């Protein structure tokens, strides 16, 4: 459901299906990737860790929206996609680390 | 994946523009008005700190 | 600063890193213990006599 | 041999008797073949490293498709000399595929 | 709330570095962050509807969570878009008075 909603929100606002691919992929990678560190740290799949995982989808979705909206804004301002990507990550990549 | 701003439409975009394009322009009109409203609102807020 | 520069310009490195993360999460899923709750009941020992 | 002996025992033993494997046979009977997961994981990880090295989803196949021939050369030597594919031979195959 | 507000503040800071005044930078930062903040808020909020409107297995934890997230997200959005730039300007003017 989160993946369907974010896809539709991205299409509604940015009006290109290409922008919806970024969360489409990034969200499941980020959620499924979480299990390898949970495994290494000795955790179990239980109703509480699984609940945290679903709440975390919110943070993961916001991350993907931040990146793709900021690239697309720079494209709306006339930059080619490659320059728009570099400019967009000069704007948010350091902040993402800090966040 | 993202195309330059006014690129020719590919097949899925044209399909979405067909299927759903009637949503985009009223939403676009509503976002622009809401955006301008927020701008005035926060601007008056900053004068009332 | 553009901490993403290298990946933006060489997207297959980004793909490979994400697939590796994904793959290792998939491997880990069936290795995880599974229960309703974490272990929170204090351990106890019963002595029975008759 | 184990399947045959299981079959034999169904044919031979009276109701109320059965066989149980013990020692190394019990381990053989209760172990899964994780090779079915290990081998595809190994190939896929090696493919991914090479995809990054060559910046190509297809050039890794020029390497990967070659390794079955080294394994066949070695196993042909075993066949010709009357050997078997014991665990020492098997590690040798993998090192030769590595080289 | 923190994720959204850190970027409002970062953008305003950048806009001052690139010449703009304290107030102009705060306002332009909010203008730039408005769309992604609202996209996330809409996505989150819509996702709470099946938690609010779903009875059966797990319904009790689903319910308390949706109410918490729905209400919290309205506040995330509104206080992030209106309180943050006020604090930004106040603290900037506090350390650049004369
Ligand atoms: C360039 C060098 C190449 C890099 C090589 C990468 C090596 C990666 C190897 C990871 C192997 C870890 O191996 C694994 O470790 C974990 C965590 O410590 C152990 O522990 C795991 O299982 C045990 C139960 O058995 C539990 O405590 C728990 O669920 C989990 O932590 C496992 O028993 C062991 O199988
Ligand atoms: C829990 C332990 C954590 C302790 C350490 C936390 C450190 C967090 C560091 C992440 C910062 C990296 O992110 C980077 O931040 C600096 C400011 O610092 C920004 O820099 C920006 O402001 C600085 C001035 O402050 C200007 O000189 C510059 O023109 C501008 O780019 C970069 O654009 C951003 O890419
Ligand atoms: C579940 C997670 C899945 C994630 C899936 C992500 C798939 C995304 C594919 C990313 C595309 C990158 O994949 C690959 O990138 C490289 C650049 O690095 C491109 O490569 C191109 O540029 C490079 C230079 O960088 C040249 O050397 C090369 O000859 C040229 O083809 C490939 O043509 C493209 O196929
Ligand atoms: C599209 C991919 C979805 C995104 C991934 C998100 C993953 C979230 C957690 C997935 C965890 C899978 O967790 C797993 O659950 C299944 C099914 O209930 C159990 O699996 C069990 O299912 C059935 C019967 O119940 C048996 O046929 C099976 O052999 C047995 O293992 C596993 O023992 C448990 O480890
Ligand atoms: C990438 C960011 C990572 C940030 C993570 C920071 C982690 C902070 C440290 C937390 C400490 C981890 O501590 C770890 O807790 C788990 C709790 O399930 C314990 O887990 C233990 O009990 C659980 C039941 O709940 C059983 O599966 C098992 O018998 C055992 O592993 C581990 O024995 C302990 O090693
Ligand atoms: C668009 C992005 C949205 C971001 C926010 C989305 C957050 C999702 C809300 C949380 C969903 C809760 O999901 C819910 O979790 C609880 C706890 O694991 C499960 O609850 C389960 O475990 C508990 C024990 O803790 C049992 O008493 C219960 O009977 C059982 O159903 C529910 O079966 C599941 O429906």
């Amino acid at each position: 459901e989160a993946v369907v909603l974010v896809v539709l929100v991205v299409i509604l606002f940015l009006q290109t299906w290409r922008a919806s691919i970024i969360p489409l992929i990034a969200v499941p990678v980020s959620v499924v990737g979480t299990f390898s560190i949970l495994y290494l740290l000795g955790f179990s799949l239980n109703t509480l860790s699984l609940f945290g995982l679903v709440l975390a989808i919110g943070i993961v979705v916001d991350d993907a929206i931040v990146v793709v909206e900021n690239v697309e804004r720079n494209i709306e301002e006339g930059l080619a996609p490659l320059a728009a990507a570099h400019q967009a990550m000069r704007e948010v990549s350091g902040p993402i680390i800090a966040i | 994946l993202l195309k330059p701003h006014g690129a020719k439409k590919d097949l899925p975009t044209r399909l979405i523009d067909r299927l759903f394009g009637w949503i985009f322009r009223p939403f676009n009109r509503f976002f622009l008005r809401s955006s301008n409203g927020y701008q005035g609102l926060v601007s008056k807020t900053l004068g009332r700190r | 600063m553009d901490f993403s520069r290298f990946f933006i310009d060489r997207p297959i490195f980004a793909a490979v890193l994400s697939i590796l993360i994904f793959i290792t999460g998939l491997i880990a899923i069936p290795l995880l213990p599974v229960s309703e709750y974490p272990d929170v009941v204090p351990p106890s020992v019963q002595v029975r006599a008759e | 041999a184990m399947t045959h002996l299981e079959e034999l025992s169904k044919q031979i033993l009276p109701n109320g008797m059965n066989i149980e494997w013990t020692d190394l046979s019990f381990q053989q009977a209760t172990q899964g073949n994780t090779a079915l997961i290990v081998f595809p994981v190994a190939v896929l990880l090696a493919f991914l490293v090479l995809a990054a090295l060559y910046e190509s989803w297809t050039l890794p196949l020029a390497v990967i498709l070659i390794v079955p021939m080294t394994m066949l050369s070695a196993l042909f030597g075993v066949w010709l000399t009357g050997g078997d594919n014991n665990v020492f031979v098997q590690v040798g195959l993998v090192v030769l595929m590595g080289l | 709330a923190c994720k959204n507000a850190i970027l409002i503040v970062e953008f305003a800071r950048e806009l001052e570095i690139q010449g703009k005044g304290i107030m102009e930078a705060a306002l332009e930062a909010c203008r730039l962050r408005l769309r992604p903040i609202v996209m996330t808020s809409i996505a989150f909020i819509a996702g709470t509807i099946p938690l609010i409107l779903g009875h059966g297995a797990g319904a009790e934890v689903r319910g308390v969570t949706g109410i918490t997230v729905f209400s919290g997200m309205l506040g995330v959005t509104l206080f992030g878009l209106f309180l943050t730039p006020v604090f930004y300007v106040t603290l900037r003017k506090l350390v650049t008075r004369r």
